[PDB]
RNA sequence: UUAAUUGCGAUAACGAACGAGACCUUAACCUACUAAAUAGUGGUGCUAGCAUUUGCUGGUUAUCCACUUCUUAGAGGGACUAUCGGUUUCAAGCCGAUGGAAGUUUGAGGCAAUAACAGGUCUGUGAUGCCCUUAGACGUUCUGGGCCGCACGCGCGCUACACUGACGGAGCCAGCGAGUCUAACCUUGGCCGAGAGGUCUUGGUAAUCUUGUGAAACUCCGUCGUGCUGGGGAUAGAGCAUUGUAAUUAUUGCUCUUCAACGAGGAAUUCCUAGUAAGCGCAAGUCAUCAGCUUGCGUUGAUUACGUCCCUGCCCUUUGUACACAC
């Protein structure tokens, strides 16, 4: 079960050609430290803690 | 109600008026097997022939539906009127019957040669295959043959 | 299958094999049960609700909940 | 303890003592039972056959007593559902005229429906007190 | 001497000593049997308050709306009946202790729902909606 | 006395309503729904294009011995 | 426990539920923990309700419906393909039958085992339609706090509305035999084997 | 969907400039003030004068507003 | 920057006209005044019923006083994004919040410019140019048929494949409306009829009477049991009624009987963001009779977005052109 934890600290802004996905920058808690920016489908707000399926490699566009 | 067991008195498979009727059905539509037996008109009889409707069709005795048979052939002495009746007036002979079993077509076919040998509309429409009721012809009723 | 709509006992003291480890009963734990039909399933849980082991916990018509001799 | 109808529930007053009427047997029914939907815009006739005239006259003289002067037509008109006319739109269909009015009749032969002096039907003189008995007799021991 | 609505229908109550008996239309409020939703009427008093409402006055009958704009009606009579009783009478910090009871979970027993339905726009069967097209 | 009025336009409606309770002193003695008329019609003469609907409305507002007969001298009318 | 009565006699049921400690009518509305940290605030027990028909504005802007009380969140989620449209009182009388046909299988609360049942509902991970058009990648991308809650709303009543059709069992028996797997593991469950059907190449499209 | 136009920001300007005698950081003072010397058709006419005569003067304080 | 050629600003432009907006209409509140058997409530006179310190429920067609909260419409009040923060880039504004009946121009409409189209209408005009016809008439009337005609393709819809259902009792809740004297409109109540419907009264020119329009979905209680079944009601037979000089090619309604396709619809494709979608009925137009249509009105009342320029496509610049009957 490699899973791992996620609050959004920002929200970059839209991509995706119809404009339904928002870039995120993320952080996981306890000793902060992280900083990645996923996309993401539904729609998310300011520390909407969210589940990611490997701690890195996230994307763009 | 609540629980009965019953002995071996049930059966599938019964011919009654040269149409044999599922068993494990339960009563009053097992009736409409018969053409003429709509649910209307078996509704009534089987009360007004004194039976209880809770019960499936795997009961009863001859005389317990003979009850039933010379209710429905002579259903004018048996206190039902007569805008119950499948054939009210006549026009062969102004009694009022019910047609059923075979009597159903036979006499619809009576109904239809009256008019197709006479040559009405109704007559040699039906003889066509077109609808004899006045509906539209253009727009409906196509894929069939 | 085909089912069935009286009351003889094939495996119909089983419907008296009829609680243990599967608490809920009502008309469609009744059929499934490699078992009957369900309108004498009806009555059955009115008869067993007369006096039976089921109890009622649902006070309406359209689903009833009947649970074991707890 | 001061028992009207309308602290009595409507379903278990207007049914349980529905079977009161038939306790008794001062009936009067119409005999053309075993014939009748109660509507033309239905299309099966009353399930049970074995009673519902009792379901009927209690419920009329329920809206009777709740009210001040009812109608055969109104009658009509709130029993009556909607017909499936086929394949067409549904409507509101009123109900059966001979039914409801053999009931308004059937009911002053028993002293619980009057003739009001301005037209309808005023709950009667005697009306106003077997309805209240049934309360108690229900409310009493359904508590 | 209190409102209650929700669309069209509207529920009426009255303000002074009064009995313990609590009528419903005619029928007293044990039983009003849109079976499920006497939880909404029954809603208000529980917070606080649960009884000495043999000094109170409620009548309370509805006209309009139907089958669950009068369930939702009658609680906007109510609850402000209880308020109403008390602004120049049984003391006001009263009316905040209800007012603030039941609208610290108010749903909409003091403040009407303002929701009203939308005219109907010609080319479709709606205010919104449209017929169907054909090119 | 009893007197009924009515008219379409509500001013000269509201002139006499006012000119009849300050008769009502003249010797220092002693609202109905409006109705709204709706005749609802098609825009085009003829039957082409987008099938347009159309509303009119008429406003109907309405209210309610030697004195008497010099009093009556908008819809007038008294019983 | 504070009995008491006027005039109109007050059912005893009714006075020693919710002036004794503010429950709902019959279920223990009080404290049932969420078991999945990023539905911290995505999910409306506490405050209460007594009945699941609490009529308010949880549209016209846009966040709202996260504090709409969980469950009438799914009571209106069952009243559609078509026919039931409307029809709420006909959904309440599916959701209060089906909290105790689930409580006759293990005990406590079935208030939980349908939050239970929709924390391991919510797809983590998902995949997407990129700009490209018939040679398009299908790129994923992580899902969202509350859309893993209104998906998996929709995902589990859907599963009861094809079942229930034409099969002889309930509609509030079939959602019930559908919430109580997806407490864990479920494996047999409609929008449990949705969920883990939507995960695909979800971990490696990243 | 917010945006006052030049009826209102002409008309509200107008009075600054005659009327600071007076004039309040309040919107309801300003409100009756209004059509006592002024001659807007409707209230909504006037209560948007008002409410940007208001909010000109609820920033008049800082510095001065161009014109 | 706004929904906005809406504003801030920037400016060889300045100052101005229409369009936007303002406006008018309707939906929200209003315990503020004026007020009321054509609207209600409370009280009281008189009376029924229930248990009895007098309590519940009614009746009370002036049975007298009082009230104006529900209801009607006059005069008006009210929101102006007020206030507080976050934000701006000085600003115009935008975002959050508290407050509020109300904070998407508050919700929805009416109005709506310049230039155009060979768009549609001479089948609305006793509007009309020219042409054709004018007595064996293309005038007009009368009789009778057709516009409905059925190998087939398509557009708007109605009804359904069911167990969130059908049916039977039962509960019982709206709003917008229309309605009769050079006359027979809307119809209560009494009987008769299983029904459709029949009949002797009756009220209303209508906040009064029909009408609380006791609508339908819906709600409580039962029956049915998965398969074309009691789902579905097409087709057709027989009979009874109603409209109308006249029902045949069934006008429509009713009764019994007959009981088809349809087991959730391929590629395609319409509509829709809040009391909205959809479900449900009702009145009005039509109208002698006939709604599966339309114009509205309320009842039940969600899911899903509060975003983009991918498709379809509008607007504003800049750009290229061999286009100008204009890709
Ligand atoms: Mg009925
Ligand atoms: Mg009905
Ligand atoms: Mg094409
Ligand atoms: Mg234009
Ligand atoms: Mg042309
Ligand atoms: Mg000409
Ligand atoms: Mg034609
Ligand atoms: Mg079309
Ligand atoms: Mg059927
Ligand atoms: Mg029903
Ligand atoms: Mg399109
Ligand atoms: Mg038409």
């Amino acid at each position: 079960t490699p899973v791992t934890l996620a609050k959004v600290i920002k929200v970059l802004g839209r991509t995706g050609s119809r404009g339904g996905v928002t870039q995120v920058r993320v952080e996981f808690l306890e000793d902060t430290s992280r900083t990645i920016v996923r996309n993401v489908k539904g729609p998310v707000r300011e520390n909407d803690i969210l589940v990611l399926m490997e701690s890195e490699r996230e994307a763009r566009r | 109600s609540l629980v009965v067991q019953e002995q071996g008195s049930f059966q599938h498979i019964l011919r009654l008026l040269n149409t044999n009727v599922d068993g494990n059905i339960k009563i009053v539509y097992a009736l409409t097997t018969i053409k003429g037996v709509g649910r209307r008109y078996s509704n009534l009889v089987c009360k007004k022939a004194d039976v209880d409707l809770h019960k499936r069709a795997g009961e009863l005795t001859q005389e317990e539906l003979e009850r039933i048979v010379q209710i429905m052939q002579n259903p004018t002495h048996y206190k039902i009127p007569a805008w119950f009746l499948n054939r009210q007036n006549d026009i062969t002979d102004g009694k009022d019957y019910h047609t059923l079993a075979n009597n159903v077509e036979s006499k619809l076919r009576d109904d239809l040669e009256r008019l197709k040998k006479i040559r009405a509309h109704r007559g040699i429409r039906h003889f066509w295959g077109l609808r004899v009721r006045g509906q539209h012809t253009k727009t409906t009723g196509r894929r069939r043959a | 299958a085909q089912h069935a709509v009286i009351l003889d006992q094939e495996k119909y003291d089983r419907i008296l094999k009829e609680v243990p480890t599967y608490r809920y009963v009502s008309v469609s734990v009744l059929v499934d049960r490699l078992k009957i039909g369900g309108s004498l399933a009806r009555i059955a849980l009115r008869h067993l609700e007369k006096e039976g082991i089921i109890k009622p916990i649902s006070k309406h018509s359209k689903q009833a909940i009947y649970t074991r001799a707890t | 303890p001061g028992v009207s109808v309308r602290d009595v529930a409507a379903q278990d007053f207007i049914n349980a003592y529905a079977s009161f009427l038939q306790r008794q047997g001062k009936l009067e029914v119409p005999g053309y039972v075993d014939i009748v939907k109660t509507s033309s815009g239905n299309e099966m006739p009353p399930q049970d056959a074995e009673g519902w005239f009792y379901k009927r006259a209690a419920s009329v003289a329920r809206h009777i007593y709740m009210r001040k002067q009812v109608g055969v037509g109104k009658l009509n008109k709130l029993y009556g559902g909607a017909k499936s006319r086929g394949v067409r739109p549904y409507k509101h269909i009123d109900a059966s005229g001979s039914i409801n009015r053999k009931v308004l009749q059937a009911l002053e032969k028993i002293g619980i429906v009057e003739i009001s002096p301005k037209g309808g039907r005023r709950i009667s003189e005697n009306g106003q007190r077997d309805l209240d008995r049934i309360a108690a007799q229900t409310l009493e021991e359904d508590e | 001497q209190t409102f209650g609505k929700k669309k069209s229908a509207t529920a009426v109550a009255h303000v002074k000593a009064g009995k313990g008996l609590i009528k419903v239309n005619g029928s007293p409020i044990t039983l009003v049997e849109p079976e499920i939703l006497r939880f909404k009427v029954y809603e208000p008093l529980l917070l606080v308050g649960l009884d000495k409402f043999s000094n109170i006055d409620i009548r309370v009958r509805v006209t309009g709306g139907g089958h669950v704009s009068q369930v939702y009606a009658i609680r906007q009579a109510i609850a402000k009946g209880l308020v109403a009783y008390h602004q120049k009478y049984v003391d006001e910090q009263s009316k905040n202790e209800l007012k603030k009871a039941f609208t610290s979970y108010d749903r909409t027993l003091l403040i009407a729902d303002s929701r009203r339905p939308e005219p109907k726009k010609f080319g479709g069967k709606g205010a919104r909606s449209r017929f169907q097209k054909s090119y | 006395i009893r007197i009924t009025l009515t008219s379409t336009k509500v001013k000269q409606l509201e002139n006499v309503s006012s000119n009849i309770v300050k008769n009502a002193e003249q010797h220092n003695l002693v609202r109905l729904p409006t109705k709204v008329l709706k005749i609802s019609t098609r825009k085009t003469p003829n039957g082409e294009g987008s099938k347009t609907w159309e509303t009119y409305e008429m406003r109907i507002h309405k209210r309610y011995v030697q004195i008497v007969k010099r009093i009556t001298q908008v819809d007038v009318e008294v019983v | 426990f504070t009995p008491v009565v006027l005039a109109t006699p007050i059912p005893e049921e009714v006075q020693q539920a919710q002036t004794e400690i503010k429950l709902f009518n019959k279920w223990s509305f009080e404290e049932v923990e969420v078991k999945d940290a990023s539905l911290v605030d995505y999910v409306q027990v506490r405050q209460p309700i007594f009945v699941a028909h609490t009529a308010g504005r949880y549209a016209n802007k846009r966040f709202r419906k996260a504090q709409c009380p969980i469950i009438e969140r799914l009571t209106n989620s069952l009243m559609m393909n078509g026919r039931n449209n409307g029809k709420k009182l006909k959904a309440v009388r599916i959701i209060k039958h089906t909290l105790d046909i689930i409580n006759v299988l293990t005990d406590q609360n079935p208030i939980q085992v349908v939050v239970d049942a929709i924390t391991n509902t919510g797809p983590r991970e998902d995949t997407t339609r990129v700009g490209g058009g018939g040679a398009a990648r299908r790129q994923a991308v992580d899902v969202s706090p509350l859309r893993r809650v209104n998906q998996a709303i929709a995902l589990l009543t859907i599963g009861a509305r094809e079942a229930a059709f034409r099969n002889i069992k309930t509609i509030a028996e079939t959602l019930a035999e559908e919430l109580i797997n997806a407490a864990k593991g479920s494996s047999t469950s409609y929008a449990i084997k949705k969920k883990d059907e939507l995960e695909r190449v979800a971990k490696s499209n990243r | 969907g917010r945006v006052r136009t030049k009826t209102v920001k002409r008309a509200s300007k107008a009075l600054i400039e005659r009327y600071y005698p007076k004039l309040t950081l309040d919107f309801q003072t300003n409100k009756r003030l209004c059509d006592e010397i002024a001659t807007i058709q409707s209230k909504r006419l006037r209560n948007k004068i008002a409410g940007y005569t208001t909010h000109l003067m609820k920033r008049i304080q800082k510095g001065p507003v161009r014109g």
